[PDB]
């Protein structure tokens, strides 16, 4: 369980 | 008897071939053989003119070496200064579909004609300050196809209706009227004595003819197909032809035939225009392919090439003082190309 | 008719050309190759100038 | 080919006067326009401009801001209003055609004029001498001196020559040194080293009377020579 | 975990490369293909070949080394910035593509204004203005950042790009952004090319109308995974899950689309047929 | 730059400023080229509408069109041809009052459509002088078939829906040479060009309205091909 980021 | 007319033709002809196969002891390649290479000519582009709304077809250099003259279908002839780029003139042309255009030796006046049928000479060096038409000369059953200057005063004319014609300008008449082609002439030169002048026809000879007698002085008849371009050799004892076959050719007057032939296999595209450096050595043509070529006129190899041109080149004019090769194509660009150093 | 007289025309044209007074394709090429030699050393595209003589540059 | 000024008379100092001149025989839109006075008795001087399509206008600095410059293209006629005349001012103003481009002959034609009465870096051209006098069939020789090299990188020198003729307008005999315009070919001729410069008269004629001003045309601000007046 | 992302990633980075690049080297090789009608397809390509170049690789390295952000602070803004500029620029090229092409309604107004390339310049320009300008917005957001306290604190200490401002105001651009480049976009390409059909239709080719709502679907399943990870991440927890999902699917569909633009609207032209 | 080259360079950029101004004229026009024998109502569409080359002018719903007419040349077409590489369109006007006129008109349709430099023009193909043709297949006193013997078993095609009140041996007269011009037409070309027969007579006022929409077409598939949607 590790968050990914959002494709800013 | 007309039979015995066409026979007697026949034996001329076979006359004629020969007496030039006498007179052929050597060929060109043979005698030149032993010159030195011209090498690799790495012209650049050192000016673009991008004034014009359509196609060029024929541009001219002034006797200065400065001033062009280029004729574009939108019924344009633009006079530039090809040092600076500057348009000197935009002159609005009465017929749209030009396909040529002469600078006078004198500067003072330009021609163009085309599909009109009319040869428009413009004044260039008015009081009013206006380029006006100075006049129209018109008898042709045909579209105009090259015009050269003698002189302030007399121009030559080549049409699609299989003749050529010297115009006095003052008058407006035809002083001369040539008349031994077959098929529409494509193209003139005028000899640099201005004496003799050579026209190339679609019926594929080549001509030379007298200005002043108006005889057809001797034909040649070396290519297979339209001879689009015609171009004198600097000294007048040699001119260079293009045609649709993707041949060039240098005939010599005093040998009355071909010397040499310039043709490469990567090459399947007519000549459009054909013209020769100051001393000669080099012989330049354009192609449709769509780049232009430089040939060795008497090596025949092809010694370079300019290709900056994004459709097929319609003219091509060596300066006269050798100094640089204008080069018009249908893109409406013309490029000055001048050596590397 | 007027083949006749074009047919004539023609044949004297012919003999008009056949009697010109040709030479030697040798000597031809040989004053062709002089007179390019001569004024190879004036011929801006063959032996280029100076960027300083060069108009355009 | 005319060019035919209206305006002048009298001005009280301080006021404001309007010249204008009318152009006919010629494409008055491609010839730029200038204005040169005439102090009485004095030289040639320049006043204005104004380009072809009105892009580019100079003033002289003795007229910046006081004198406006405009032109009416489809009138065929030319402006030029005065804000603030001073006694200064008083002059004949000719109008004076001008059209550029490689080969062009500037100032080429100069109105008859119109008499107007008023109740630095600049190049400065020296004329040898204020006059010279010379019987016809006799070669003559005039001489300018600037005081900057009009020699330009472009080759060109810059210089021009013009006749007044008592009672006429100038006109242009040498635009550039050596190049002719309404010239007699076989008398005027002209030359310079590019500091100093000189017009030749091959054989002098009664026509020739008149004040010969030498002209540089390298800097906006024009400056005209003295003049030099041949007597017979 | 991570081999078959990597795999799938890949493949796409490979197709989308070739087709990019081909159209480009089409574009500028032969003398027929720099009509300005080409140089929206090249903007495109380029976009599109960004994106994927941008987007495709150092995703992979997130996809494998989260802590620490390699690419240092400057780096980090400055990926930002391209990245979400080169998205927003593909989606203006797109639609200033599909409003362009209404031309086959307005027939002859095609030759009379875009045959200068002054106009094609004025209107990249603007795409790309557009596309950075909106672009510097979201991306201002976003700044390296680390803070544990070393209590009984984790190995890694390291740092990652990711929202320095409230989570709000990244919501408030997330869905903005969403609305005018996507929403707004989508709506244009349909109404657009339904008249375009719709003209086409007065007859008395079928491909062509076929082919429009084709690029109008593959726009919509292409981008809208992206703003929906944006989304998704802006209003969100235990949940994450879900988004670890939707974030892996929503590249692949983001990034096939990067791929799939040179063959929709270039490669499989006639012109390019022609010249291949 | 010294006083006089800053002068030479304001005059070039107004001449620029002309040539972009009457670009803007050239571009919005349609350039078209009218070819056809003199047997063949060319004089009449014009007057419906440099003694080498005639160029009329009209205009519909606000687009200029240009039409010119290439007339004192000789007839070895395959040079001047060129200059035309770059128009809108050919109009081409033979006149369908059959003969072995009609033959010569079809050859020379045919050395038309294949020219290598028209390898990407449009035909407008009038088959014109429709009134003549209707009388002289009504009248029988000559007889198609005596030239083209095909036509002894053409037989109408049911999808060329029949214009009212023409009687149908006139509509299988005319259908037959309009499908002898279309079979030239398609033979060749992987469709970069199109015929668009129209029939028309001297009388017709439509024929302007036609090159407008055959223009239409012609452009939306240059637009069509250009864009990249075929």
């Amino acid at each position: 369980f590790f968050l990914f980021r959002p494709r800013n | 008897e007309l039979d015995q007319l066409r026979q007697e033709a026949e034996q001329l002809k076979n006359q004629i071939r020969d007496a030039r196969k006498a007179c052929a002891d050597a060929t060109l390649s043979q005698i030149t053989n032993n010159i030195d290479p011209v090498g690799r000519i790495q012209m650049r582009t050192r000016r673009t003119l991008r004034g014009h709304l359509a196609k060029i077809y024929a541009m001219h250099w002034g006797t200065d070496s400065r001033l062009l003259v280029s004729a574009s279908q939108d019924g344009k002839l633009i006079i530039w200064d090809s040092y600076t780029t500057n348009k000197v003139h935009a002159i609005p042309l009465r017929s749209s579909w030009v396909m040529t255009c002469a600078y006078a030796p004198s500067g003072n006046y330009v021609a163009c004609g085309g599909l009109d049928n009319i040869c428009s000479i413009y004044n260039l060096k008015t009081r009013e300050g206006n380029v006006r038409v100075s006049r129209e000369l018109a008898g042709h059953t045909g579209y105009l196809s090259c015009c050269r200057f003698l002189d302030d005063n007399q121009i030559v004319t080549s049409s699609g209706d299989t003749t050529c014609a010297l115009w006095d300008i003052e008058t407006g008449q035809q002083t001369t009227t040539f008349t031994g082609h077959t098929g529409d002439v494509m193209s003139l030169s005028l000899a640099p004595d201005t004496r003799l002048f050579v026209s190339g026809a679609c019926d594929a000879s080549a001509k030379l003819w007298d200005v002043r007698e108006g005889m057809c002085r001797q034909t040649f008849t070396g290519h297979e197909s339209d001879i689009n371009a015609i171009c004198f050799f600097p000294n007048g004892n040699a001119f260079a032809t293009g045609s649709d076959d993707a041949t060039c050719r240098l005939f010599d007057l005093r040998a009355d035939q071909e010397l040499m032939t310039y043709s490469h296999d990567n090459i399947i595209c007519g000549i459009t225009s054909v013209s020769f450096s100051k001393s000669g050595r080099l012989l330049l043509a354009g192609y449709d392919d769509f780049n232009c070529n430089v040939w060795d006129a008497l090596k025949a190899d092809r010694a370079g090439v300019l290709a900056g041109h994004d459709n097929r080149v319609s003219c091509l004019g060596v300066t006269d003082d050798g100094m640089a090769v204008a080069t018009g194509s249908w893109d409406s660009f013309l490029k000055i190309w001048n050596g590397s150093s | 008719t007027a083949s006749i007289a074009q047919a004539r025309k023609l044949v004297e044209q012919l003999k008009m050309e056949a009697n010109i007074d040709r030479i030697k394709v040798s000597k031809a090429a040989a004053d062709l190759m002089a007179y390019c030699e001569a004024h190879a050393k004036e011929d801006p595209l063959l032996t280029p100038v100076p960027a300083s003589e060069n108009p355009f540059r | 080919v005319q060019l035919v000024e209206s305006g002048g008379g009298l001005v009280q100092p301080g006021g404001s006067r309007k010249l204008s001149c009318s152009a006919s025989g010629f494409a008055f839109s491609s010839f730029g326009m200038h204005w040169v006075r005439q102090a009485p008795e004095k030289g040639l001087e320049w006043v204005a401009y104004i380009s072809s399509g009105s892009g580019t206008i100079y003033y002289a600095d003795t007229v910046k801001g006081r004198f406006t410059i405009s032109r009416d293209d489809p009138k065929n006629t030319l402006f030029l209003q005065m804000t603030s005349l001073r006694s200064e001012d008083t002059a004949m103003y000719y109008c004076v055609r001008s059209i550029y481009y490689y080969g062009s002959s500037p100032f080429d034609f100069w109105g008859q004029g119109t008499t107007l009465t008023v109740s630095s870096s600049d190049i400065v051209m020296t004329q040898a001498t204020s006059s010279v006098p010379v019987t016809p069939g006799e070669s003559v020789s005039i001489s300018c001196r600037s005081s900057k090299s009009l020699l330009h990188s472009n080759g060109n020198t810059y210089l021009y020559w013009f006749l007044q003729r008592p009672g006429q307008s100038p006109q242009l005999l040498i635009y550039r040194m050596s190049n002719l315009a309404s010239g007699v070919p076989d008398r005027f001729s002209g030359s310079g080293s590019g500091t100093a410069f000189t017009l030749t008269i091959s054989r002098l004629e009664a026509e020739d009377v008149g004040v010969y001003y030498c002209m540089q045309h390298l800097e906006y601000p024009l400056t005209f020579g003295a003049g030099t007046k041949l007597e017979l | 975990l991570f081999m078959p992302i990597c795999a799938t990633y890949l493949l796409i980075f490979v197709v989308g490369a070739v087709g990019n690049g081909l159209t480009c080297l089409v574009i500028l090789r032969h003398k027929a293909m720099r009509t300005p009608t080409n140089y929206y397809l090249f903007s495109l390509a380029v976009s599109d070949l960004l994106v994927l170049l941008v987007g495709l690789p150092l995703e992979l390295y997130e996809m494998w080394h989260n802590y620490p952000f390699l690419l240092g602070v400057g780096g980090c803004y400055f990926r930002t910035l391209l990245f979400e500029m080169v998205c927003l620029a593909s989606v203006l090229n797109v639609t200033a593509l599909s409003v362009e092409r209404y031309v086959a309604v307005v027939h002859p107004l095609q030759a009379r204004s875009m045959v200068t390339r002054a106009h094609v310049r004025r209107v990249l320009g603007a795409v790309w203005g557009l596309a950075m300008l909106c672009s510097l917005p979201n991306t201002s957001l976003h700044g390296i950042r680390q803070l544990h306290v070393p209590c009984r604190g984790p190995v890694p200490d390291s740092a990652v790009c990711m929202l320095v401002r409230p989570r709000a105001l990244y919501n408030m651009v997330v869905q903005t952004t969403a609305l005018l480049f996507f929403c707004l976009p989508m709506a244009i390409m349909s109404v657009l090319y339904l008249l375009i059909g719709l003209r086409l239709r007065r007859e008395r080719r079928r491909q062509v109308t076929k082919m429009l709502f084709v690029l109008v679907v593959v726009f919509g399943i292409c981008w809208a995974p992206f703003h929906a990870d944006r989304v998704m991440w802006s209003v969100v927890d235990g949940l994450h899950l879900a988004f670890q999902h939707v974030h892996v699917i929503s590249g692949i569909f983001f990034y096939l689309g990067s791929a799939a633009n040179p063959v929709l609207y270039s490669l499989m032209s006639s012109r390019f047929r022609e010249t291949f | 730059l010294s006083a006089e080259d800053k002068a030479a360079v304001e005059r070039s950029k107004m001449i620029e400023k002309q040539l972009q101004k009457d670009k803007q004229v050239y571009r919005r026009t349609l350039r078209l080229l009218l070819l056809g024998a003199d047997n063949s109502g060319k004089s009449t569409i014009v007057k419906q509408m440099t003694s080498g080359i005639f160029e009329t002018k009209f205009q519909v719903d606000k687009v200029n069109f240009h039409m010119f007419d290439v007339g004192a040349q000789r007839d070895e077409r395959r040079k001047w041809i060129q200059c035309f590489n770059d128009v809108t369109a050919i109009i081409f006007v033979v006149d369908s009052s059959d003969y072995n006129r009609l033959q010569e008109a079809l050859n020379d349709f045919k050395s038309i459509w294949n020219n290598r430099w028209l390898r990407t023009i449009s035909v407008i193909l009038f088959l014109n002088k429709q009134d003549l043709l209707a009388e002289k297949v009504l009248a029988g006193k000559s007889k198609i078939e005596d030239y083209f013997p095909e036509f002894a078993r053409y037989t109408t095609p049911e999808d060329a829906t029949p214009e009212p009140g023409e009687d149908p041996r006139v509509t299988r007269a005319k259908y037959f040479i309009r499908k002898e011009f279309v079979d030239i037409s398609t033979a060749s070309g992987d469709g970069r060009h199109i015929c668009y027969p129209h029939f028309t007579c001297s009388v017709d006022t439509e024929n302007a309205r036609r090159i407008f929409n055959d223009c239409k077409d012609i452009i939306l598939q240059m637009n069509l091909r250009e864009y990249n949607l075929v």
